């Protein structure tokens, strides 16, 4: 029905919806980068920065500041999307904590791809192989847990991961409601608190 | 909880005597005889075991009877405070050896002394003597 | 023989059409089977238990729970047979990586009224029993065998999948294959479950007058091991039997245990949502305070402090590894007769993790932690004091002036940096103690003697300054206070008879329990710049006022102000916030503090 | 789409009722009905079977598969084979509740039809389980669900077509 | 029967010369060190072979054995006759585990025959044994000779061997045994306790026994945080007929990393870049903590250490510093001595009141393994050429300070008991807090009555400090300000509202996988804790040496302290001025050397020293 | 760094999973846009200094302060349009006269654009049939029954069934009306329905 639904998130796209809150809080997160030519006027916040400067700054602004030809600023990558990261996830997805690794772990990745790194291959089948791995323990997690703490359970994952569980226990506690017949009576909405 | 406070030679510590033996799980005790440990409770090596347990004192030994401290006046202070708990909350709490525990103490306390000099003087306040 | 085998397989049955069939609800509403969706739900969770209750079983059919009442050793293999072949049909067709079936343990409970350690007579052997209890030792998880096979050790042959009885009986090997004994047990071909042993206590509410409190071995299987830790309030259902390995015909007895019931951290989604509105509405911090020793008249500020120490601050780990403390010192100096004792009694039993004390009945090592040889294996190992005890919750110590000076100076790093650390007997570790000291303490001269002034206090300013708050409750002489206490003290003691009603306005304890536990393991505050702000310059005006008034006496003042005071209304700011569940502590906040600090600096000038 | 709303379409299969009343046919939007006869069976939509039997104006009939041998072969034959096989009706979950929580007076042995139905509820929500974990881990572009009930589809599938949306765009990143 | 498949698989991973050549050089490196087990990486074993890997990590015994075979059969290839001059060829593995990486307390019984690295401090060890794998034995009445091979449930195949060697007959004849051309292994037990910060609540740390054999054996000491790959395996006690289900478990280890021990270009290039880098290492000391730069200063200089002489004499001079600190409460002396617990390699941490003169130094405990009592070892000796942090210090027995005062004064500790009597080694830095008598420090009294400590006692401390809670304004505002900046400040992994959590594992691979200034704030460029601790690490080693001009002007400086005490005031000196204090500056001004990494003691070096040493005596 | 007050707009829509319409941020509004005016400022001087000196270095900060302003409108304009939503769920989940307490969290413009959907809305669902149109907002969920039983939670006045008919809702009487008649009620929690 006429239910508030958030703008969707579009991180896993070519590239992030615009009114998404989800995609503003992944692209706030921040990403070093090395500046390939000196800015002035910016030392009040890293008078000018000087060349070469390592420098960690939010996504959207690398994006921004990102052209092609690598004018402006190299990007490079957080340690989560580098080679040993990679083979741990490779070890067993289920285990890694993906909330305190950026808890938007695969939207970041997926918008890490935009700066054309050489390993984005790389990036792209890590990501994917570790949604595969972690897919089935989520899947039961959330539709198994009925009418219990699911902190345990909802602690590792994303926000993406935990968005997919909150659907499986949506679904799960709409079944249980109409198989217990408590779907049939009409109720006050969530307004009524006020 | 009773006090029997006077002068020699009026029958407090013959009272004591006597209730010890009209009452049923009464135990009496006296003074410099009595200490901290042994009129609450005491942790020991056990004898076959050689673990540590705790061991009922004058206290818990009187759970649900009367405990009589003749002299009171005359006991030391890391003595005569130890009956605190005892006397309000009825419990003894021990926390000795790894025994973290609470035993009950429900015991009626009755006790026996003598003012300041032995002799009661009426000049003063019951505080003050 | 086949009749026995068939009486299995009947009673096999019979469990099975139980969990096929049991169903609750009515027509008008619906139905939900009960176990058949508990066993799919635990199976797909990967979890392979399932709790059946003996109401239940007796509901559906009362030969059953009768014959797993009177013969529980027999029956409940059956049972957990049934459970396991209605779990694969329940559950098949399943993915790759778990087509093997799995074994489930099926745990039960019962709503009966429970019986007690000196009510367990012989006759009451090999029965179900029902008791409650206190945990005081908790073995470490060990492996127990279930199936083995044995290898002929000389000529090599082997007998496979040996069933073992369940609990701490053992098996006999056969003495026949070659040697007397030929077989030895193969270490890698046998499947074994995790099994802990723990000591069962006594209830003290249940020990006869002058005794001491006897306690029981029990046993705990597979899913059961950590599901209790020492210090823990239970009710056991188990199985009263023979250890099986001075006098001649005797044997140990112990209970395997097949049920643990917590009598007081899983919130149902019900009282999540109660206390989300608990920490919503505007005066749960008025709420709390009057919940808080309810049957105690007046002296709300120091209820208020005892709120703040049993919601606590927020621990935090610094960038260079530097932990502070969120855990909230509370002392209570003062005259006697004036309910600490009482407050202590009610915060340990309030407080979701609380440990009662004595001061003259502790000991230093039995505070903190003791070294003891360990009987059967000669090694030094380590025991858990009451500071160890309490990790996670609050230690009451009553009538803390009695210890020993030696004995106060243990807790100097447990009250603090929350740690013990021992170097003993070749065993050196660090321990932690993340707990909260709230002490009681009567004047050096017994009444507070406001012309002595700072003799009244023997502690040092060592120790006084690990305290949060200092509360010097005077007992103040009122004849309008003392007609009203009076009145209400009559009416509480009236009150023992009428039915224990709950009051408007105010929590009942374990809903205040559990609240509490709540809001500790999920909302960690922190301090609003502005609120930040206001309180570096009231500290700096406090610290000036305190200097100035050492100056005016040239005398060092008994109480100190110092940083940790600084820290003590940051956490006690913290801790007000947490109970609203905030993610910041606002400049009121920070103002309650600020008066709460002031109370207890009232009480050090 | 919420269970209520797969509850109204299976409502509106038709059932048998033996009316304890009289009434000429009635012209509804879609399809008349009756003439209902006191004593002799007549077919209706599930809605008003279940409203008149509310009302106390008739006796509920089951249908022709709740029958225990015929629901037990279906059982059977649903736990012996690995893909979904042709139920009796495409909202026998539904139909089930709906007839033996207002009609179990008139439906004998319901205790057995509602076992096997859950038996059968299991079995297939069990193989659409392994469905989709089958599909996540194979990379599959497309699934056959031929005889699957909507029902059984709207418990599990707004869960597995966001997942799957998820690992398309995950497997479908790098297209430059 | 099946695992020549198994085998075929192992070998085929292991011949990576059509490919990479990683493990074919990995085994040529072997063969070259005259080294016999070959360091795996799972990972790699992942990336060739997943099913084998999964294989090997839940099927751990029987995978292992065929593993080690196809070693046997590459090595053997490579170079035949060095695979005859040992028994068999280990494999130990790294890499990640996935969810088998454990802990003792998380090491349940469902782990049983499974790879599993577990993470934890070690307790202590048995002492190293030999162990029969296979004894020659020859028969002079036949000119023959036999062999057997020796096998218990410790071993991959498990089959319990008789103990016994064949004795008075073979062919009904006597044989004797070649102990020359038999082969022993050698054998040694550890326990694994789980790390104590770790522990959920009131449960105390929970252990778990591991078994060494072969090379391993040394690899491992109480006190050592490590990382050990095994195989879990419960041990049968059967009582002969009979037995009870009760198991007890080990982890047979295969491979064992130290994981708290452990490029130098850059800090050599950094000491250049940075002006007189002691005082922005002394500065990002200990960030949390405002003020104390002296103390930092000193403390820095106990981290770093002077250089320890051998005379020609045959005598040595100490290069440890001890420093004491006393102070009134809270003025952070706990928490400096906890920065220092994190920040070094090997400090012990003790308090007063919760330690012994025993477990200060050794206790003698009896080794389970044989029912022998032997030497366990105490908190200063663990600390060896470490440090150890006593807080609580004025609250020790004296008995307990007798043990104290050796350590101090010779770096050993003597011991005679059990049947043993040692010159235990204790070389190490005593870094101790302490209250005042009365609490608090009183001004109006002297030093030497504030301080309860005996003059024997304070002499063997290099540097004493007095920091008092002086409540001036202006001081306090900075304090306040820093403290309040603290208790605000959330990581940037971490939820607005978070409570942190009660510790849990959270390590899951064998090497840490993230493989120099603080960003926030622009005054004075702060150092990184990491980056601190390796450059620590570094300049203890350089060993500088004194020139001339140093000497000098520290002779020179020394004979001024002294002349200036004729004068000074008795009442208020903090300690007298003697050779002591000479030896106090030449470690100092060592220490400062070290952290420059100048090679050579310098005039700069004397300064800062000497300016400590002056601040530390005659001021407050 | 620049963003955070935005940053503190989006944190506070995203603190609310459940759709309930907090304050509106009229002060971190004020300072964001404060906040890009003075950059805008800046870009300003500095670009035409650039241009008109001929000096090039600039150019990095030019398009630093540039995506710097454009994350801005990006931020404040999502915090606007999710609000928007939240507003727009209201008119169908509780009804059109929305509760004082809820109307004091909202802007005046934000009361405009509310007022202007309901006018939009009420047209369009007057334009789907000949007379009196198809109220879409009833019906919510599917029916099950013609008529139902309820009871009144609030103490509230007469209530018309049909002309002259009418049920006075007092608190904890109980009717049996129309399902069609309650829904709106129900809806908004002056009534129960039971069973
Ligand atoms: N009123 C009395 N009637 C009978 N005997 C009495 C009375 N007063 C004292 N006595 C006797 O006095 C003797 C001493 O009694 P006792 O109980 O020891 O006195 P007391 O109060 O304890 N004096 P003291 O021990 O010095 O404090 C006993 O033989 C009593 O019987
Ligand atoms: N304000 C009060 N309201 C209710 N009961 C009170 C109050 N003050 C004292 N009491 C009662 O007085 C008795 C003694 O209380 P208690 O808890 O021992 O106070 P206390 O100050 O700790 N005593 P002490 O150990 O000598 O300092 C108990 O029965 C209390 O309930
Ligand atoms: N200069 C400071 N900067 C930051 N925090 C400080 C400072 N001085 C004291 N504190 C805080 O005060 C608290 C107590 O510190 P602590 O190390 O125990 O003091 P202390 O000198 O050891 N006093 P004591 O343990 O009573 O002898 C800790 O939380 C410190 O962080
Ligand atoms: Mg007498
Ligand atoms: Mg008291
Ligand atoms: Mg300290
Ligand atoms: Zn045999």
């Amino acid at each position: 029905s006429e239910a508030y639904f958030r703008v969707e998130s579009g991180a896993l796209g070519p590239e992030e919806n615009f009114l998404s809150l989800d995609d503003i809080l992944m692209s706030h997160e921040k990403l070093p980068v090395r500046t390939e030519t000196a800015m002035p006027r910016l030392g009040a916040f890293f008078n000018a920065v000087p060349q070469g400067s390592k420098l960690e700054l939010p996504l959207w602004l690398a994006k921004g500041l990102f052209d092609n030809k690598r004018r402006i600023l190299s990007v490079e990558l957080p340690k989560i999307y580098q080679e040993g990261w990679r083979t741990v996830f490779s070890a067993d997805p289920n285990v890694v904590d993906l909330h305190k690794m950026g808890p938007h772990f695969y939207g970041f990745g997926s918008q890490l791809l935009h700066f054309d790194s050489p390993e984005n291959a790389d990036i792209s089948q890590s990501l994917l192989q570790t949604f595969i791995g972690r897919f089935r323990r989520i899947m039961d997690s959330s539709q198994n847990a009925y009418n219990e703490d699911t902190s345990a359970l909802v602690a590792r994952l994303d926000e993406m991961e935990r968005g997919l569980f909150q659907t499986g226990q949506k679904g799960l506690n709409d079944f249980q409601c109409w198989e217990k017949g408590q779907a049939s009576q009409i109720t006050a909405s969530n307004l009524v608190q006020n | 909880n009773v006090l029997l406070c006077g002068d020699p030679g009026t029958a407090k510590s013959q009272f004591l005597k006597y209730i010890e033996k009209v009452s049923s799980r009464a135990i009496f005790t006296t003074g410099q005889g009595a200490s901290a440990v042994g009129l609450t409770a005491y942790v020991q090596r056990h004898p076959v075991s050689r673990e540590w347990t705790l061991e009922a004192g004058a206290l818990v030994l009187a759970d649900r009877g009367v405990c009589l401290i003749d002299e009171f006046d005359k006991m030391n202070d890391q003595d005569r405070t130890s009956i605190h708990e005892a006397m309000e909350q009825q419990s003894i709490s021990i926390s000795k050896a790894g025994i973290v525990t609470s035993l009950q103490a429900r015991c009626t306390v009755i006790a026996a002394a003598n003012p300041i000099g032995g002799r009661y003087d009426p000049s003063l306040t019951f505080s003050e003597n | 023989a086949d009749e026995g085998q068939a009486r299995k397989s009947q009673l096999q049955r019979r469990f099975k059409e139980f969990l096929r069939q049991y169903r609750v609800g009515t027509d008008r509403t619906g139905f939900t089977f009960k176990y058949r969706d508990e066993l799919k739900r635990h199976y797909n969770l990967g979890e392979y238990w399932i709790e059946v209750e003996m109401e239940d079983l007796a509901s559906f059919d009362e030969d059953l729970a009768d014959y797993l009442y009177k013969q529980p050793a027999e029956h409940l293999q059956l049972l957990e047979e049934a459970a396991k072949e209605v779990a694969d049909e329940v559950t098949r067709p399943r993915p790759s990586g778990e087509e093997v079936l799995q074994d489930i343990q099926v745990m039960l409970k019962s709503d009966a009224s429970p019986s007690s350690i000196r009510s367990l007579k012989s006759d009451m052997m090999s029965h179900l029993v029902k008791i409650p209890g206190i945990i005081i030792a908790a073995s470490a998880v060990r492996a127990k065998a279930t199936r083995i096979s044995i290898q002929c050790r000389s000529c090599r042959n082997t007998l496979t999948n040996i069933a073992m009885r369940p609990g701490l009986e053992g098996y006999a090997l056969p003495r026949k294959c070659c040697p007397l004994d030929p077989y030895f047990i193969m270490p890698d071909k046998c499947k074994c479950v995790d099994f802990q042993t723990l000591k069962l206590q006594e209830l003290p509410d249940a020990v006869p007058h002058g005794e001491m409190p006897r306690h029981m071995q029990l046993y705990c299987d597979r899913y059961l091991c950590d599901k209790v830790v020492p210090g823990n309030r239970v009710t056991i259902m188990g199985i009263y039997s023979i250890k099986k390995f001075v006098g001649v015909g005797i044997r140990s007895s112990y209970i395997r245990v097949l049920g643990i019931q917590v009598d007081t951290g899983a919130v149902s989604p019900q009282e999540e949502e109660e206390f989300r509105r608990l920490a919503a509405l505007p005066n749960v911090y008025e709420v709390i305070s009057k919940s808080i020793a309810p049957s105690i008249f007046g002296g709300t500020d120091m209820k208020k402090a005892i709120a703040c120490l049993l919601f606590g601050g927020s621990r935090k780990r610094l960038p260079d590894g530097l932990t502070r403390r969120g855990d909230i010192n509370l002392l209570m100096l003062g005259d006697p007769g004036t309910a600490k004792s009482q407050l202590l009694k009610f915060v340990e039993k309030c407080s979701p993790i609380g440990v009662y004390t004595s001061g003259k009945g502790s000991s230093a090592a039995g505070l903190t932690a003791s070294v003891m040889r360990d009987p059967s294996s000669r090694n030094f190992i380590m025991e858990g004091g009451a500071m160890v005890l309490a990790d996670g919750g609050v230690v009451c110590i009553d009538e803390f002036d009695k210890m020993r000076e030696d004995d106060r100076v243990a807790i100097h790093e447990a009250m603090e940096q929350q740690t013990i650390s021992i170097a003993k007997a070749g065993i050196t570790t660090t321990l932690n103690s993340r707990c909260s000291v709230l002490a009681a303490a009567n004047s050096v001269f017994g009444r507070w003697d406001e012309t002595k002034g700072e003799d009244n206090i023997d502690f040092m300013p060592t120790i006084l300054s690990r305290f949060d708050m200092i509360f010097i409750v005077k007992d103040e002489h009122n004849e309008e206070r003392d007609v009203m206490l009076a009145k209400h003290v009559i009416t509480l003691h009236v009150s023992a008879l009428t039915q224990t009603q709950a009051v408007e306005g105010e929590i009942d304890l374990a809903k205040l329990k559990k609240f509490i536990a709540y809001c500790r393991v999920k909302c960690g505050p922190r301090l609003s710049a502005e609120a930040a702000e206001k309180l570096k310059n009231r500290y700096i005006i406090m610290r000036s006022g305190a200097r100035q008034h050492e100056r005016d006496s040239d005398r060092r003042s008994s109480i100190p102000i110092t940083v940790r005071q600084l820290e003590a209304i940051v956490r006690i700011a913290e801790a007000l916030s947490k109970m609203k569940l905030q993610p910041f502590a606002t400049e009121a906040d920070v103002e309650e503090a600020l008066r709460l600090f002031q109370v207890s600096t009232l009480d050090a000038a | 789409m919420d269970a209520a709303e797969v509850e109204f379409l299976a409502e509106k299969e038709l059932v048998t009722i033996i009316p304890n009343f009289s009434l000429d046919k009635i012209y509804l939007i879609g399809g008349d009905l009756g003439p209902f006869n006191p004593g002799l069976p007549v077919e209706v939509p599930l809605w008003l079977a279940i409203n008149l039997k509310q009302r106390q104006k008739c006796r509920l009939l089951p249908p022709e598969w709740m029958d225990v041998e015929k629901l037990e072969k279906m059982r059977d034959h649903e736990r012996k084979e690995e893909t979904f096989t042709p139920m009796p009706s495409p909202y026998y979950m539904e139909l089930t509740k709906l007839l033996l929580n207002h009609a179990s007076d008139n439906i004998p042995k319901a205790d057995e039809i509602r076992t096997l139905v859950k038996d059968m509820w299991d079995t297939r929500i069990a193989k659409l389980r392994v469905s989709a974990d089958s599909f996540v881990r194979q990379q599959e572009a497309h699934a056959k669900l031929d005889n699957l009930t909507l029902m059984e589809i709207n418990t599990s599938g707004t869960f597995l077509t966001q997942a799957l949306n998820h690992m398309y765009k995950l497997r479908t990143n790098l297209q430059p | 029967v099946e695992l020549r498949e198994a085998q075929r698989d192992y070998l085929d991973f292991l011949d990576d010369e059509e490919d990479q050549g990683i493990y074919q050089s990995k085994v040529r490196e072997l063969i070259s060190d005259n080294q016999y087990r070959l360091i795996v990486n799972v990972n790699d074993l992942r990336r060739k072979n997943e099913k084998r890997a999964n294989r090997l990590l839940n099927n751990a015994f029987e995978e292992l054995v065929a593993f080690q075979r196809a070693l046997k059969d590459f090595v053997a290839s490579i170079d035949a006759t060095y695979a005859k001059q040992y028994e068999e060829f280990y494999v130990g593995l790294e890499g990640s585990f996935g969810s088998k990486h454990v802990s003792p307390r998380t090491l349940t019984s469902c782990f049983l025959s499974c790879v599993v690295c577990v993470e934890g401090i070690v307790t202590k060890c048995s002492l190293v044994r030999p162990k029969v794998v296979r004894s020659v034995h020859y028969c002079p009445a036949t000119k023959k000779t036999i062999e057997r091979r020796y096998s218990d449930l410790t071993t991959l195949v498990a089959f319990p061997s008789s103990s016994v060697y064949p004795t008075k007959d073979e062919e009904n004849n006597p044989l004797e045994t070649e102990y020359g051309l038999s082969v022993y292994k050698d054998h040694q037990t550890i326990t694994i306790q789980e790390m104590p910060e770790k522990a959920p609540a009131g449960q105390l740390p929970r252990s778990v026994d591991v078994i060494l054999d072969d090379d391993l054996v040394d690899k491992a000491k109480p006190g050592d945080r490590v990382q050990v790959v095994g195989t879990y395996r419960c041990l049968p006690g059967k009582k002969g007929g009979y037995t009870s289900g009760t198991f007890r478990t080990v982890l047979i280890a295969c491979n064992v990393k130290q994981m708290s021990k452990d490029i130098a270009k850059i800090k050599k290039f950094s000491k250049t870049r940075s002006k007189d880098i002691f005082d922005q290492l002394a500065k990002s000391l200990a960030p949390s903590i405002h003020g104390h730069d002296y103390v930092k200063k000193a403390i820095l200089c106990l981290l770093l250490g002077g250089v320890e002489r051998d005379l020609e004499n045959g005598s040595h001079i100490r290069g440890d510093i001890n420093i004491l600190l006393i102070g009134d409460p809270s003025v952070a002396k706990s928490q400096l001595l906890r920065y220092v617990l994190c920040t070094a390699p090997r400090a012990i941490p003790t308090t007063g009141r919760g330690s012994s003169g025993v477990g200060l130094t050794a206790a003698v405990t009896t080794d389970q393994e044989t029912g022998e009592r032997r030497l366990e070892a105490g908190a200063m000796v663990l600390a060896d050429r470490g440090v150890v942090c006593i807080d609580e210090f004025d609250k020790m027995s004296d008995m307990d300070r007798t043990a104290i005062h050796e350590v101090m004064e010779q770096g050993r500790v003597t011991i005679a008991k059990a049947g043993i009597h040692a010159r235990l080694n204790a070389r190490c830095s005593v870094l101790a807090a302490a209250n005042p008598v009365y609490g608090r420090y009183d001004q109006y009294k002297t030093p030497m009555e504030n301080i309860g400590l005996q003059d024997s006692l304070l002499s063997r401390f290099d540097l004493l400090f007095i920091m008092l809670d002086q409540m001036d304004p202006e001081q306090d505002r900075e304090i306040s300000d820093h403290v309040l900046r603290m208790h605000r400040y959330r990581a940037p992994g971490e939820q607005d509202g978070d409570a942190m959590p009660l510790g849990s594992a959270v390590d899951i691979l064998a090497t840490d996988d993230p493989n120099l200034h603080g960003t926030k704030k622009k005054k004075e460029k702060m150092v990184s804790a990491a980056f601190m601790k390796k450059y620590i690490h570094v300049a203890k080693i350089i060993k500088p040496v004194l020139t001339q001009e140093s000497a000098t002007y520290i002779a020179e400086e020394y004979s001024r302290l002294r002349s200036q005490d004729s004068m000074s005031s008795d009442t208020a000196r903090t300690s007298p001025v003697t050779a002591r204090t000479l030896e106090t500056l030449i470690r100092l001004a060592t220490a400062h050397a070290k952290a420059r990494m100048s090679k050579t003691v310098d005039l700069q070096d004397a300064e800062e020293a000497v300016e400590l040493v002056q601040y530390a005596y005659f001021k407050k | 760094m620049f963003c955070e007050k935005a940053m503190e707009l989006i944190r506070e829509l995203h603190r609310a999973p459940e759709g309930q319409l907090p304050a509106f941020n009229e002060d971190g509004l004020r300072q964001v846009l404060e906040e890009m005016k003075a950059l805008y400022e800046q870009n300003q001087s500095d670009v035409n200094e650039a241009k008109s000196g001929g000096r090039s270095d600039l150019i990095p900060t030019i398009k630093f302060r540039h995506c710097s302003l454009l994350r801005n409108r990006r931020c404040t304009v999502a915090y606007l349009y999710d609000r928007l939503l939240r507003i727009r769920a209201l008119r169908w989940e509780y009804g059109s006269v929305l509760p004082n307490a809820l109307r004091f969290h909202m802007a005046a413009e934000e009361m405009e654009w509310f007022n202007n959907y309901k006018r939009s809305l009420a047209t369009y669902m007057r334009s789907l049939g000949g007379d009196e149109g198809l109220d879409i907002t009833q019906d919510m969920k599917p029916p099950k029954s013609l008529y139902i039983e309820v009871r009144c939670l609030k103490d509230y006045g007469e209530f018309e069934v049909d002309d002259g008919t009418s049920v006075l809702l007092k608190k904890n009487s109980q009717h049996f009306l129309p399902r069609w008649k309650c829904e709106q009620l129900i809806r908004q929690g002056v009534l129960e329905h039971i069973l």
